[PDB]
């Protein structure tokens, strides 16, 4: 039923496309005046929302999948179930990643005077704090993903020898790179973003 | 320090004649605890319900405990510590059930004659004598003040925790008579930590030291001071001390030399002394 | 002027309340695929 | 202006968004899913485990690769210079073909570096292999990292 | 600049902030409340100690009322577009964040308390564990609780 | 536990009556605080006596 | 092979780790704001309206302030000290296990569990 | 391997603790220089078996008690891990039972035309392959009236889709037929679910493990058809499963197999079981085979087939504590060695 | 801010008098506990010293 | 302009949904662990009066949809402000999808706890523990929507 | 009116398509391969670089698309007309919609390829002949790129 | 408003359609009866290169769309009328939306002809002729596409 | 505005999809029935030329949209009004989804006859009787169409 409408919508988008251009009315669809009369503080706000949601959704989301397994594999090993929790951690740190970006990005949120409000520097500063939010959550998302599956190949090669937490916590390490590789480029991309004045 | 010892011991068993982590634990994990643990209400509860097992800890001994008050009573001095420095860093904080404390005189004077209902700056008379100050409470910026002072404070303590743990390596590599793992991993370690994080936490007390209100100058931007240290070197916005676009160049790049340094020095000095 | 019929604001209320919507539909289809281990519940 | 609009770094910042969580998704794809084989012959001859983790290497490449172009594109974003339409649909085509280059690098490197080291506890001599597909299949991301480069020196 | 339309992100993001947190807490209790179920019929006495993650999930449906509480003493029928969209940032924040926190507690609740009646040393596991994923409804409660103080100002 | 709770109720309620009686900016300083300091403290001030009540009920037991 | 493979990966560890845990170290903040906020708003609900200068000496006006004193002070008791404290505790615990013990401990070694007939 | 561990995060890793019990090479070399039951049982102790055989106590103590111990807490341990399993999982896992069910059926309607007592036949009967009618299946001798009275509230009663009851009653021959029937129908289910909804890293690796019993199911039923069954071609092919690696091209030739030869070149043209009728044990060879595919099926790791690769490798390694007793209670120590260890 | 070295000297030298003055039963706990802590309660002072010697945000509010 | 026409359509479907997703929740409360009320008591059907309190926690979760119902049906009109209509269609939402997650609640718990308390008795006292924390989630819910709607039509013009 | 300000639009969306699905196909054809390659030459060593031939000719498309999106790169332009752009959309299309067919056929070909060839030697011949017609796919769309990018820019004008 | 400035996107869809739905026809084509050359010249590879014609007539289709897309290429212009943009949309589609299916018909006729022409081969003539009719549908979409293709520019104005 | 700019999209959408839906259909029915075919002559190839027929009366309803989108294409003009559009769309229509039913028809009775007319001789003259009114389908669609493109420009303006 999922795909009916995906169709449908597909359909009533091409129909009302072509419908908007046969008839030399094509440039009513604005997206461009669309991005300059939305108000700067929706963009800001849902990146500021969403970076801190799709971070701990991705955090979470890692510490169900090594954490299910660290309590399964634990069973026959309880040796593991306190040496191992440092999985938990590296995923653990891309909900802190994703705060400590939204606070920095939520103190550049101010209130902008209205005969200066849609206007270049406001304007600018609320699509650099979304697309700032969205880069820096969906990266928290995939990297809690990432170390949670690499956390959870690590709680039952532990439990099977333990020399191998050790081999297996580098892949650990090398999918905790990109949290911080997205703590990076969200800082740089709000740098030169001054507030809404 | 036997529930420090477990604590520290539940994670992983030291090798022998390691520098134990269970005997500078004693003091940071309540501190750190206490940090984020800040109030002086709920900070005398828990050392008071801490206090009641350390005073009758002969009766709870010859006892059988269940999993939980095992836990709670292996460690009723750790909680004593945790209630101890609660109840100082939330007097530090003016926090009492989220209430503030007038003990001493503020820096901070509001105006006498004002309009009701009106929003009001207050003036500075002086600094707060012990701790941070009381006429931040009702206000509708002291959040944003109360921001800048916990992030600094986590960075400047990260920073201090990071540097006071960080030469006990020195002290292990020493004890083991290694100069190879000293210029391999503690040199490059030291010069590549304080080269940027401890620049950091330093520009974070230098600029808390200059007024930059009475000098007529802009307070700089730390974090984009970092983002540009990196990215744009010798180009300053924001000065924020005389010879910084230089300085910083150095410090870039004694960072910088450090990542093949430690990356190739202890390899290739193995691999020369098996010839 | 944008639109008179989507205008600024209603275009902008059918994105936030469409985020939300998809979030609801995502949740609910997770609490849709709960089940129960019948098997240790029984006697057998 | 009227080349220069003042909706034009929306499509800037979607360059740099797309040029790195496209680029970590592939590089999270590349070293989930070959950490994956990895740790599947944990136990089965262990010592072939130090050797096997250059597919995770590879797969952490890709995420510079997505870093390089957002450091880049965020650096040609200011509110106060002047910022064309042009800028902004080029930075907007040079995330998009960086992000989903380093997306089908890494589910490509994900597939083969998982089953090579998967059956590489069964012959040794598959490594050099392995290290070739690999190589072909990390490529495919230098490929979009170029011609993001070309974009962006291009559009500006 | 305070339209006709500005308290609907508010008053959303009060439905929100309760909707995708009770959401989030109704899994933590459900999924966890089966393992419990599943635990206590073979080991009874386990019973008392396996409630957690069910308690943890309510203190997540807390952390959400908390947010839902303070949005709806701040709406009104003039307020901004920039009260309006901070309500709705301060909705979604502790809604995803509730919402995950909920997942988590309860994916590790049930398989927490199933390894915990087989071997006794998990349950100081699945606690430490718990306890991570508890806090990730504070840490949207944080970003909640100052978007809310820059409601009117 | 009801002796625990009312001896905190004695001790916190008798510090917010002090506080309320002396006129502490913590307390009535702001706009929204109650207005009459004294009012506030009669009738918390009762209610450390009926939690005294309380802790001396349950003191023997 | 295996030396320069580990001095790569502990170099990689390492410079990844300083910026890692300082921004780790950042949660001092997090929780504190969270400890802070908490205790204000539980404040404001509870015992902010139990305050009024009308009804001086009612029975009602002091069984309000009896309520909502009890109900403030279960809801500290049983959050903002044991179910935040002990959050508090294991972030603080993990800021030694990884923050701290990653520095300096290797952690190779086994405990000293002699022939005991008190430990059996 | 991302929505794996919403519902099987428990489940796998107990299974892959249940894993790292299997006797490796070393603790099998351990088991062969035995010398007497207790010293194997002593030595077991040592395992992740140990204390199973507590109530025996060195008298009672026989080489098929071992292989009732070992195998109960074998179907315990599969109990333990159905019981928490739900949704496509617990339906999972109820199809490995069927199999079993299968065979108790064929051994319990046996043991009523031979007449044999109701207590004895069903204590030979499998303990996971049990279904509530089971002993029911005594009250009558035709099919027809054994599934239109028992077998319809069984899930074995899609399965009775081909069997042709020409009201000749039941004989030894056409059971083994009804086995074979029920044995290919069930295959063919099995098959069409793991493709339709086992996710993706457990249906490769389980299509495999499952066209392999196929396989070696379909070589089984056209090598025991020339001693003791003179039937046809198109009567043969109705009890060769049509699921695995051997089906189009090879299992016409198996039909048509008139002679051991006319098996033999037809299994020389498909790849992997070509040798197995040439040289040595074929049976070693098929278990060897089904060890070499269970231990591939563990490097994969969010998979839902290491239930079944955990399962018959747990009961190889039953077969080889049992083959082991065997050899160190009568004496013969010829062929100890005999054992299949991948682990 | 030199406010902040002069409690610094009478710090510094109090746990210079005590690592010399420690009982001799437990001194690395002695020593170890007591200088630690007060290094600590020192830096939590000059951080919220400092972040109030010279502030850049005044205290604003309405409702007094 | 604050009072627009289209301005009662979020206040009918405030009242509207208030009902619908509560009666959703409760249905799903009541159904899936009424399943297992009429599963366990053809053997046991002594404790049938004491399994029904999952229905019955069920069926509160109606009756928090109905309280907010009522309340918002007695405060449309016609001329009601775009800011009342806003708040309606908020506190019927609050209610009716938090309702909602926990008539889930309640059913799950309700059907995996009536089935083990046939063959363990002690697990009815934690079922009870469990459902009540169940279904303070719709108590929440109720909270919040009364907090909505006594903000409803107060200072409007 | 005849070059707009939104005609780059389309052009760089050309020039971003013949990289995203030349790429697409170009990673299916080397992983479904390799997956192959690794599990056949377990028990065959020797053919393992006779076997590399699908993972190169996978990776000869994502050869075709970079060029065809570093040759549409060049002729990008701030003022340039809208033909321009959709003549640069569609050859950018024509290359990645193309070459990701190419590289399915590649990927589906070569394991089944080099699994029987591993078997049969005399297979392998026949490997590479239909594994030139499942590259000649991509190798049209190149074509068709190629002579339709020559277009863009030849009597433009405005 | 005859010949507007959004004219030539539909010729440019159609000139990309007519390779691209060609293409991932003709891939199938290739690839389905591919691998039932791979898994059947395992045993007999004497019918390697006679088995290979459903390759070779899956390969004919994409020169099929090769051929329209050329010549809708070769009639783009910046000033074109919409009535040929509109033909060249439908010259495009109706090449590749019937390749794709004669290359879908040619894929699964292709491997049930030759894994059966090897156990009787008197099905290799049956194969042929059911494979020649499964080929000719792609030819009567190249018929309708060259017959628009001549409509395009003939009286076309403004 | 009788004839707009716009009235060739839907003559050249009809003419496109008279022949693409057919070929669709077509596909089907050749594919399901060459697998019928290919499947059923391994063993009585003789066979081979006799069963044709489903292969045959599938390629017979991809002529019927060759005919049609021949027939629209040789009314396609620029300056054609937007009825002649119309109609010449829904003559392709009713040619192509007329005949990609007839295929779908064709294709299961296809090789559901050749399957089973292996074993019974005589079972060859049903499948004809009844490919024969499953390819009446596309007869109908074809008439249907035939009809709308001799009135598309009957009485046009």
């Amino acid at each position: 039923f999922s795909h009916f409408l995906y169709y449908l919508v597909l359909i009533v988008v091409i129909v009302y496309g072509l419908y908007k251009l046969f008839t030399g009315h094509g440039s009513d669809i604005n997206f461009g005046k669309f991005l300059l009369r939305t108000s700067p503080y929706m963009w800001a706000n849902l990146g500021i929302a969403l970076c801190v949601g799709l971070s701990v959704v991705g955090a979470a989301w890692g510490i169900f999948i090594t954490g299910s397994s660290m309590i399964g594999a634990g069973v026959r090993a309880p040796r593991i179930t306190t040496k191992n929790l440092i999985s938990i951690i590296f995923c653990e740190v891309v909900a802190i990643y994703g705060l400590i970006i939204a606070i920095v990005f939520s103190s550049k949120l101010t209130v902008a005077t209205a005969e200066n409000m849609y206007s270049k520097s406001n304007l600018y500063t609320g699509y650099s704090l979304f697309w700032a939010g969205i880069t820096v959550g969906a990266s928290n998302l995939i990297c809690g993903i990432a170390v949670g599956i690499t956390g959870a190949t690590a709680a039952i090669s532990d439990a099977a020898d333990s020399a191998l937490f050790v081999k297996i916590l580098v892949i650990e390490i090398f999918g905790s790179i990109l949290g911080l590789l997205g703590l990076i480029v969200g800082l740089l991309m709000a740098g030169k973003a001054s507030e809404f004045q | 320090t036997q529930a420090f010892q477990s604590i520290v011991d539940a994670y992983g068993i030291a090798t022998y004649k390691e520098i134990n982590a269970g005997l500078a634990t004693v003091v940071t994990f309540p501190f750190m605890f206490a940090i984020m643990f800040g109030d002086m209400g709920h900070g005398f509860i828990l050392f008071l319900m801490a206090l009641f097992l350390v005073l009758n800890e002969r009766k709870f001994g010859a006892m059988h405990r269940d999993e939980i008050f095992d836990m709670a009573f292996t460690g009723r001095y750790v909680l004593l510590l945790m209630g101890a420095f609660s109840v100082y860093t939330g007097l530090l904080y003016n926090d009492i059930f989220s209430k503030s404390m007038t003990i001493f005189k503020s820096g901070w004077q509001w105006p006498s004659t004002f309009r009701k209902g009106e929003s009001i700056e207050a003036k500075k008379t002086g600094v707060y004598p012990f701790g941070l100050d009381f006429a931040w409470h009702g206000t509708d910026n002291g959040l944003l003040f109360s921001n800048s002072y916990k992030m600094k404070l986590s960075i400047l303590m990260g920073y201090a925790h990071m540097t006071y743990s960080f030469m006990f390596s020195y002290i292990n590599y020493r004890a083991k008579n290694s100069k190879v793992d000293i210029i391999g991993n503690f040199i490059p370690g030291l010069v590549f930590m304080q080269s940027i994080f401890g620049y950091l936490s330093w520009a974070i007390v230098y600029k808390w030291s200059k007024d930059w209100i009475k000098d007529d100058k802009p307070a700089p931007g730390l974090l984009n001071m970092l983002i540009n240290m990196f990215l744009a070197p010798g180009t300053i916005d924001d000065q924020l001390y005389s010879g910084q676009a230089k300085l910083q160049v150095v410090l870039l790049l004694a960072a910088l030399v450090c990542v093949p340094w430690l990356l190739l020095y202890k390899p290739l000095t193995l691999r020369r002394l098996n010839k | 002027i944008l639109s008179s019929i989507w205008t600024e604001g209603l275009l902008m209320c059918l994105i936030v309340s469409a985020l939300l919507l998809f979030i609801l539909i995502v949740a609910l289809s997770w609490i849709s695929n709960l089940d129960i281990t019948y098997g240790a519940l029984e006697k057998s | 202006n009227i080349y220069a609009p003042l909706y034009a770094p929306f499509f800037g910042f979607a360059g740099c968004a797309a040029a790195m969580v496209l680029s970590c998704l592939g590089a999270a794809i590349g070293t989930a899913k070959s950490g994956i084989g990895i740790a599947g012959i944990g136990t089965f001859k262990p010592e072939l485990i130090m050797k096997s983790l250059i597919p995770v290497v590879m797969s952490g490449i890709l995420a510079i690769y997505g870093l390089v172009v957002a450091v880049l594109i965020a650096g040609n974003l200011s509110p106060t210079e002047d910022y064309t339409l042009f800028n902004g649909f080029m930075h907007l085509s040079c995330g998009l073909c960086v992000g989903f280059a380093c997306l089908s690098s890494g589910y490509a490197i994900g597939m083969v570096g998982d089953v090579g080291v998967r059956k590489y506890m069964h012959q040794p001599r598959l490594f050099v292999g392995i290290v070739l597909i690999l190589i072909f299949s990390e490529v495919l991301g230098l490929y979009g990292m170029i011609v993001a480069l070309i974009l962006n020196t291009r559009g500006s | 600049l305070c339209p006709v339309y500005a308290p609907f992100f508010g008053a959303i993001g009060c439905a929100s902030a309760i909707i995708f947190t009770s959401l989030g807490a109704a899994y933590g209790t459900a999924k966890s409340g089966v393992g419990i179920c599943a635990t206590c019929v073979l080991r009874p006495d386990l019973l008392f100690k396996n409630i957690v993650p069910v308690i943890m999930a309510g203190i997540i449906a807390i952390y959400g009322l908390v947010v839902s509480v303070l949005v709806c003493y701040s709406l009104g029928q003039k307020q901004a577009l920039y009260t309006g969209f901070i309500q709705l940032g301060a909705g979604l924040s502790v809604g995803l964040s509730g919402l995950a926190a909920g997942f988590a507690i309860g994916i590790v609740g049930d398989a927490g308390v199933r390894g915990s009646s087989q071997q006794p040393r998990l349950f100081v596991g699945m606690i430490l564990i718990l306890i991570f994923a508890e806090v990730l409804g504070l840490y949207g409660l944080i970003v909640a609780l100052l978007l809310n103080s820059r409601a009117t100002q | 536990c009801c002796t625990v709770l009312s001896a905190f109720g004695v001790v916190i309620l008798s510090v917010i009556a002090h506080l309320f009686n002396t006129n502490h900016e913590s307390f009535v300083g702001s706009i929204n605080d109650p207005e009459d300091g004294p009012a506030v403290a009669h009738t918390v001030y009762l209610a450390a006596l009926v939690y005294l009540v309380f802790f001396v009920f349950c003191g023997f037991q | 092979g295996d030396v320069m493979i580990h001095q790569v990966i502990h170099t990689i560890e390492f410079c990844l780790n300083c910026i890692s845990h300082t921004a780790s170290y950042l949660r001092l903040w997090a929780l504190s704001l969270a400890h802070a906020q908490l205790s204000s708003v539980l404040w404001d609900m509870t015992i902010s309206n139990a305050f009024s200068s009308k009804n001086s000496g009612s029975p009602l006006a002091v069984m309000k302030v009896v309520f909502l004193f009890a109900m403030w002070f279960v809801l500290t008791v049983c959050i903002l000290v044991f179910m935040e404290g002990t959050s508090a505790m294991l972030h603080a615990l993990r800021l030694h296990w990884v923050e701290a013990m990653s520095k300096f401990f290797e952690g190779e070694g086994y405990a000293y569990e002699p022939f005991s007939f008190r430990a059996i | 391997g991302v929505y794996f561990n919403i519902d099987n995060g428990f489940i796998e890793g107990v299974v892959r603790g249940y894993r790292n019990g299997l006797l490796s090479n070393n603790q099998y070399i351990n088991l062969t220089q035995c010398d007497t039951l207790e010293d194997l049982k002593l030595q077991l102790s040592s395992t992740d078996y140990g204390n199973f055989l507590s109530s025996v106590s060195s008298e009672s103590l026989t080489t098929s008690l071992i292989q009732e111990y070992a195998s109960s807490k074998l179907y315990h341990e599969f109990n333990y891990i159905r019981d928490q399993s739900s949704g496509s999982t617990r339906k999972f896992m109820d199809y490995i039972t069927y199999g079993y069910m299968i065979d108790n059926v064929a051994l319990m309607i046996t043991g009523t035309i031979h007449d044999r007592d109701k207590g004895e036949i069903l204590q030979r009967c499998h303990p996971l392959g049990w279904f509530d009618t089971l002993p029911t299946l005594s009250v009558a001798t035709d099919l027809e009236s054994l599934y239109e009275t028992v077998l319809v509230d069984t899930p074995l009663a899609p399965y009775f889709k081909n069997c042709f009851d020409t009201a000749e009653e039941l004989d030894d021959m056409n059971i083994e037929i009804i086995r074979n029937k029920l044995y290919k129908a069930y295959l063919e289910d099995f098959y069409n679910f793991v493709t339709e909804e086992i996710p993706e890293p457990a249906k490769e690796c389980m299509q495999t493990l499952l066209g392999f019993e196929a396989d070696r199911r379909s070589i089984n039923i056209a090598l025991n058809s020339l001693q003791s069954s003179d039937i046809d071609p198109d009567l043969k092919s109705d009890l060769l499963p049509n699921i695995g690696k051997l089906y189009p091209l090879a299992t016409f030739h198996l039909a048509q197999a008139q002679d051991f030869e006319g098996v033999r070149a037809a299994l020389a043209n498909v790849y992997e079981y070509r040798g197995f009728l040439e040289t040595g044990n074929l049976e070693d060879h098929f278990y060897q085979l089904e060890m070499e595919l269970c231990r591939d099926a563990f490097t994969q790791q969010f998979a839902i087939s290491t239930v079944w690769a955990w399962m018959k490798s747990k009961e190889q390694e039953v077969r080889n504590i049992t083959w082991i007793a065997e050899c160190i209670a009568q004496n013969q120590r010829e062929r100890i060695n005999n054992y299949i260890s991948v682990y | 801010f030199y406010t902040v070295v002069g409690v610094f000297i009478v710090v510094s030298a109090m746990s210079v008098l005590f690592w010399i003055m420690a009982p001799k039963n437990n001194q690395a706990v002695w020593r170890s506990t007591v200088i630690l802590t007060l290094a600590m309660m020192f830096l939590m002072w000059a951080i919220t010293f400092l972040c109030q010697l010279h502030p850049l945000v005044a205290p604003r509010r309405s409702d007094l």
